[PDB]
């Protein structure tokens, strides 16, 4: 199935799923157990040392992530994958025989889309633990955000802005790959938009620091504005943030981990 | 990991040729 | 203090990562 919801994901299976659909197009017309094709004992022997390698990697994927889901998830699309190999391996049998068998055409289909299915999985799978280690980034900048209302000294300004400095580096990186791999204009745009606001809030949010850690120094000034100003960009900061996970969430939840 | 993507593009390209064996006309 | 000279630098060094 067209399950490329990246545009990496996409570019790999895209080429071979097509082909996938004349097979069957072409089946259904009665073309495809026309032709008598050649021996496909060798190429069917390339994609079953393949899909070893595929799921090999992938057990080894689960064997050291730290995600339960993908722990859990990742298996399945293994079995998938495999076993919708030795129908393609059958079919090849049955083609070796007979090269006109309708049924090892069958299995030549189904087969092939399960291996096309089973590799969407992996992939896609794999991709959406991706996505919550941007989700956990976020709601760490989430969470560090509301400790610029503590800062109450020039120092503890410094020590904010050099912790914020590299987490707001880190999401900000991961977003930019993130919006690249999207495959709806929509949402790469409130993404990029987003993430830009956050960009542009920051140094604003430095200096409504600086400015209150000040006011507040300079004693006997209006800090009322300080504050509220200051707490503003946190919360308009805060709620850019909250956009994006929102929207990552969107683009990636796939429904077997309530 | 991210090799998970090399696997993958690689039994996408064996899955290829086994089915451009199959087309000619 | 170096303090606010300090808070800025930082944060000038920060921004130009996140270019």
């Amino acid at each position: 199935m067209p399950v490329f919801h990246t545009r990496t994901i996409e570019s790999i299976l895209e080429p071979v799923a097509q082909q996938i659909s004349h097979l069957v197009i072409m089946h259904e017309e009665g073309e495809v157990d026309g032709k008598a094709i050649p021996d496909l004992t060798a190429p069917v022997a390339a994609v079953q040392a393949a899909v070893s390698n595929l799921v090999r990697v992938g057990k080894e994927t689960v064997q050291t992530t730290e995600d339960q889901i993908l722990k859990r998830d990742m298996p399945p699309a293994f079995i998938k994958v495999e076993n919708a190999c030795t129908k393609l391996v059958q079919a090849a049998q049955m083609l070796q025989s007979d090269p006109y068998s309708v049924p090892a055409r069958d299995y030549l289909i189904d087969g092939s889309r399960g291996i096309l299915s089973g590799t969407s999985d992996l992939l896609l799978t794999f991709d959406e633990a991706e996505v919550r280690k941007i989700i956990r980034v976020c709601k760490g900048i989430l969470e560090y955000l509301t400790v610029a209302e503590v800062v109450e000294t020039m120092e503890d300004l410094v020590t904010y802005t050099k912790n914020l400095g590299p987490g707001m580096t880190k999401m900000a990186k991961m977003i930019d790959e993130r919006q690249q791999e999207l495959t709806h204009q929509e949402h790469r745009v409130m993404l990029v938009n987003s993430m830009n606001t956050v960009k542009e809030l920051l140094p604003v949010l430095i200096s409504a620091m600086k400015i209150f850690v000040t006011t507040k120094n300079s004693k006997n000034q209006g800090i009322e504005e300080a504050l509220k100003n200051r707490n503003f960009t946190v919360e308009k900061m805060s709620a850019e943030i909250n956009e994006i996970i929102r929207v990552l969430q969107l683009t990636s939840w796939d429904e077997d981990a309530w | 990991n991210h090799a998970i993507y090399e696997k993958a593009k690689e039994v996408s390209s064996a899955l290829s040729k086994v089915l451009s064996k199959i087309d000619d006309t």
